[PDB]
């Protein structure tokens, strides 16, 4: 629900190269990317634990 | 919850632009508000 409205806000915002905005996009996107990697690696371990328990 | 974590995440990166006069901000931080108002109606 968060990623896919801040890459619609990339898509959106970088149609042509604003100089402004470029130094905290990349500290953006960098952020909500490592923040799912890591959701998504907790979610798969957990699931297969529960696998695991039968 | 989740309904209202999702939109706080939102704004709070779009917070991080440092721009606050940008229009998608506004657009968040007002559809922010209706959410808080129909969770408060609720309970």
């Amino acid at each position: 629900g968060v990623a896919t409205q801040l890459l619609a806000a990339y898509i959106l915002l970088f149609d042509e190269y604003n100089e402004k905005k470029a130094s905290a996009q990349k500290d953006i996107l960098i952020k909500v990317l490592d923040d799912g990697i890591t959701k998504l690696n907790e979610a798969q371990k957990s699931l297969l634990v529960s696998s695991q328990s039968f | 919850i989740g309904e209202i974590k999702t939109e706080t995440e939102t704004t709070r990166f779009y917070v991080d632009y440092d721009d606050l006069m940008l229009s998608l901000l506004k657009e968040a931080a007002k559809k922010m508000i209706n959410t808080c108002n129909e969770y408060q109606k609720r309970h």
